[PDB]
RNA sequence: GGUUGCGGCCAUAUCUACCAGAAAGCACCGUUUCCCGUCCGAUCAACUGUAGUUAAGCUGGUAAGAGCCUGACCGAGUAGUGUAGUGGGUGACCAUACGCGAAACUCAGGUGCUGCAAUCU
């Protein structure tokens, strides 16, 4: 198995699973969600994300070791219900390889494993959990960097969980009754749809 | 489950057909066949015969197409008929050949070609295209829109084809589509075809009935028995309107009565308005506190 | 408010499939032809089917289309056969409805043992007037709301006339 | 072996020529144009010269 | 084996519209090129006979000769280092007229006037165009627009 | 203003659900002798405008509507990018300088207009 400096940065054009490439093996992180992620907005308000520095690729190879080290770690601290990480970044990108007779005639290369194509600024690991965590989390993600290559910093978000309102927005619309927890993720009550669809939801609002 | 077929999505992407297509109203693919002239003629217009038969009336137009939105040369309406004798029926085929003789005499007059192109005056029923004279003016030639009807052979469209071309048009038709045509023979019963012309196909109707079922006699034909207007003599009153029409065909208008300032008024009574922004603001708000004290 | 949303029938159509081509097709034309009258058309197939047992464009099940008066009479045959005890189903959610029955020798007729036995599934279309709206060329639309042709008001209108049953 | 394509120089080789236009000129090559018409603006032509010839006199 | 043929790499050249599919609006057929008349070239997938050839997409011409359903254009298209004119034959569903020239001759009109309005008045005119100028001088007042105080921001997080 | 015929641009015109429509017109609507077409006068054909009705169509109006459009120092002068450097950076890429400059997003407003001909309390 090549060593992951050979296809560290993102070189060729986005080359997929598909009606052309066909073949092509497994991911191994599979698997993107972890701890409580059943848990509901208002239990984990502090996003701690990871985030690239760099235009790299990312093995799955890597992705699922970096994700079991903050699975491994965290779980350990905190315990299994005590946090969310959620893997932002899904290896669709097929890297190819020259295996071998013919020399370079005839090159081109057959599918070696998935990568995950990362720009500057896009998070990749986050990890929602009570203030109270937050190290735990942290010390984690501080883990899950060495498994990566290249850099990465691991920022405190100032969003509620993964909602996309901030802190202060978010208990400001949450404590009025514009926000209903649905499973995952909030649902906001706009000023905008049918009326007698929007009332049936939020009764909390409007009163 | 049930299926779920119009999302934001379906609409977002659905493209509306054009309107006329849309209102079910006319077909684009002949429009385009119809109206588009040769290039190397430039401007000179297409002019092309609408013919609509509504239900109870018929509507008979020369037009032109532009750009602009297509523009009328001549109007000939079913309505107008009775102002030349015919009172009843006016969706038959010789109302057709009515409505369509007089557009012919309509534009005619309108195009200074009354004098030539006369049209077939005697009316055998013989399918005569209206030949050009020598050194002079050729006829004023319109191509006949059916449309969306049905061409069937012996239709009421083609009457009024008949009345325009045997009033001095030239339109290019040919004889199958006229009724008394042999299907197993390329033929025509020209004494068939007269009687179209002069509703003698209405009056053997009429003289069915009269021995036979008088319980439907009293029903339909209740203009005939009321005017007292019997089988025999709806050929002179076709005929004595053919004639009438070729005299004085230049289109009166009608009377009005209320100016068209008077009308709008008393139209706008029935139309509803729309609302400010604030006046369906007020509605919303008025809908939301209907529910915060819950009844 | 009621006046012309008068609820009759528009078509009643009696299909019999069969699963071959030749013999038991024609005999099978010729009952609806006595049946109905009208000389009844003779549909192909879309597909092979193997199982079933039919080749494509092999033309068996023979159906007819009626109306007016003497779909109304057929109806009135048909319903005697079922003893005017239909189902909750047998009844579509677009208001028409059908009810299949096994052997054309009920309804009058004879056994006719040389012609042979076939079952013929009725099928009646419940339209209220302005029904042409659709079907018509010139400036089609749909129907209204309102006098859509609805489950439940055809099971009251079929409960009104015919002195019939829902059972279940 | 041997190097497939290029067009590397191909214009600078282009505008030492100049990239001269098509130069037009008043009266183009009526050949290629509808021959129902240009039968026509004979005729045209032939009547136009007659009447010129009228004029002077 | 590599491919050229006529309409090669046209995928989305040809690709009718979005929400413009079907029919042809019919003012299209409508339009009168004479020639001499200045036109460009949009190919109309739907109309697949008279379709121009790939390149002339976007290319404007002229029209050397009308005929029964289309126009000759002639584009002259480089080739090389000399251009070749190129004699057309497209049908009109493939053109549009060029508002390029649109524009032209109505400031021909304006030019008219403005040097008959000018001329009669007292000769003096300035009647072609000019290109944008640099701004001249002027008083830019305070009152009621005291100017706000800016400053560049610190860096947050997003 | 309403309606009809033919239209132009082709959703500001589509769609969904619920209301209103005087006049005329439209329509649904009645009939099968004829021309005509079907398995079936449903469609199409013809005949009547008579027996009936605005139920449907059609039009108009309502909806914190879906869609559609239009706009905004709404996002974003961001992303991207043309040119410049003996600028940075192991590099990956990035920062600047002269330039051009999006899209989602956010809010606001709108929801057919219009040509010719004819007709209507």
């Amino acid at each position: 198995r090549r060593p992951a400096r050979c296809y560290r940065y993102q070189k060729n054009k986005p080359y997929p699973k598909s009606r052309y490439n066909r073949a092509v093996p497994d991911s191994k992180i599979r698997i993107y969600d972890l701890g409580k992620k059943k848990a509901t907005v208002d239990e984990f308000p502090l996003c701690v994300h990871l985030v690239s520095n760099e235009l790299e690729q990312l093995s799955s190879e890597a992705l699922e070791a970096a994700r079991i080290t903050a699975n491994k770690y965290i779980t350990k601290m905190t315990g299994r219900d005590s946090f969310h990480l959620r893997v932002r970044v899904h290896p669709f990108h097929v890297l190819r390889i020259n295996k071998m007779q013919q020399g370079m005639r005839g090159a081109w290369g057959k599918p070696h494993g998935l990568a995950a194509r990362v720009a500057i600024g896009q998070v990749i690991f986050s990890v929602r959990t009570k203030d109270n965590n937050k190290d735990t989390v942290i010390e984690g993600l501080r883990r899950a960097r060495y498994k990566f290559p290249g850099q990465q910093k691991i920022i405190i978000s100032k969003k509620w969980g993964f909602t996309s309102l901030n802190r202060e927005e978010y208990v400001k619309k949450r404590d009025a009754g514009e926000i209903k927890d649905d499973g995952a993720f909030v649902k906001f009550l706009s000023k905008k749809g049918s009326l007698e669809e929007n009332i049936r939801e939020f009764p909390e609002y409007f009163a | 489950f049930i299926k779920d077929i119009k999302t934001s999505a379906y609409h977002s992407r659905y493209q509306t057909p054009f309107r006329r297509r849309r209102e079910g109203k006319t077909d684009y693919y002949a429009r385009k066949r119809l109206v588009a002239q040769h290039k190397a003629k430039y401007n000179t217009p297409k002019y092309r015969l609408v013919v609509r038969f509504t239900n109870k009336d018929i509507i008979t137009q020369i037009v032109s197409s532009t750009i602009t939105g297509d523009i009328v040369l001549a109007a000939a309406y079913s309505h107008e008929l009775p102002r030349y004798g015919i009172t009843h029926g006016l969706t038959n085929w010789s109302a057709a050949y009515a409505t369509g003789l007089l557009l012919a005499r309509r534009t005619l007059q309108k195009l200074g070609l009354d004098e030539t192109y006369p049209g077939v005056e005697e009316v055998e029923g013989e399918y005569e295209l209206t030949e050009a004279v020598e050194d002079g003016p050729r006829p004023f030639k319109v191509y006949l829109d059916v449309g969306l009807q049905r061409t069937t052979t012996g239709a009421r469209i083609f009457g009024a084809l008949k009345g325009a071309s045997d009033g001095g048009l030239y339109v290019p038709h040919s004889e199958n589509r006229f009724p008394g045509w042999d299907f197993e023979a390329e033929e025509l019963d020209a004494d068939l075809l007269r009687t179209y012309i002069f509703g003698g196909h209405v009056s053997q109707y009429m003289e069915e009935l009269a021995d036979d079922d008088e319980e439907r006699y009293r029903e339909l034909f209740k203009g005939y028995l009321a005017d007292d207007i019997d089988a025999d003599a709806v050929e002179d009153i076709y005929a004595d309107a053919h004639a009438a029409i070729r005299e004085d065909p230049a289109f009166k208008p009608t009377e009005k009565k209320f100016t068209k300032e008077q009308y709008a008024a008393e139209s706008k009574k029935y139309r509803q308005v729309k609302l400010t922004r604030e006046e369906r603001k007020a509605r919303v708000a008025a809908k939301i506190s209907a529910l915060a004290p819950q009844e | 408010q009621n006046p012309m949303r008068e609820l009759k029938i528009e078509k009643l159509v009696l299909n019999i499939s069969v699963g071959e081509s030749g013999d038991r097709l024609t005999r099978a034309s010729k009952v609806l032809e006595q049946l109905s009258g009208q000389t009844p058309v003779q549909s192909k197939a879309r597909y092979t089917v193997r199982t079933f047992g039919i080749r494509r464009n092999e033309k068996i099940a023979v159906h007819v289309t009626v109306r007016g008066p003497k779909a109304e009479e057929i109806l009135e045959r048909g319903l005697k056969v079922k003893e005017y005890q239909l189902r909750n189903r047998n009844f579509s959610a677009t208001g028409n409805f059908g009810f299949g029955i096994q052997e054309h020798i009920d309804l009058g007729i004879k056994y006719d043992p040389g012609i042979g036995i076939y079952g013929m599934d009725f099928y009646i279309v419940m339209g209220r007037p302005g029904a042409r709206v659709t079907r018509r060329k010139r400036c089609q639309s749909k129907i209204g709301n309102s006098h859509k042709t609805s489950k439940e008001d055809t099971i009251a209108w079929f409960k009104q006339r015919y002195d019939a049953e829902v059972l279940d | 072996k041997s190097k497939n394509h290029t067009a590397h120089n191909q214009t600078k080789k282009a505008h030492r020529n100049g990239i001269k236009k098509p130069k037009t000129y008043k009266y183009p090559s009526l050949k290629g144009v509808d021959a129902k018409f240009r039968r026509n603006h004979r005729f045209a032509l032939h009547g136009t010269a007659k009447a010129l010839a009228a004029k002077r006199a | 084996g590599k491919s050229h043929g006529y309409r090669s790499r046209t995928r989305y050249m040809f690709q009718r519209d979005f929400r413009k599919h079907g029919a042809i609006a019919l003012s299209t057929y409508m339009k009168v090129y004479k020639v001499g008349d200045i036109v460009d070239i949009k190919a109309n997938g739907s109309i697949h006979k008279g379709m121009p050839h790939k390149f002339y997409q976007g290319k404007t011409g002229v029209v050397y000769n009308v005929t029964k359903s289309s126009v000759g254009i002639i584009i002259n298209k480089m080739v090389g280092n000399r251009y070749l004119e190129k004699r057309l034959n497209l049908r009109v569903e493939h053109i549009k007229h060029s508002k390029c020239r649109q524009e032209f001759l109505e400031r021909v009109k304006s030019n008219a006037a403005k040097k008959a309005e000018a001329k009669a008045q007292g000769v003096a005119v300035q009647l072609k165009r000019q290109p944008a100028q640099p701004k001249e001088s002027r008083v830019v007042s305070t009152e009621g627009n005291v100017p706000q105080t800016l400053a560049p921001v610190p860096y947050e997080t997003f």
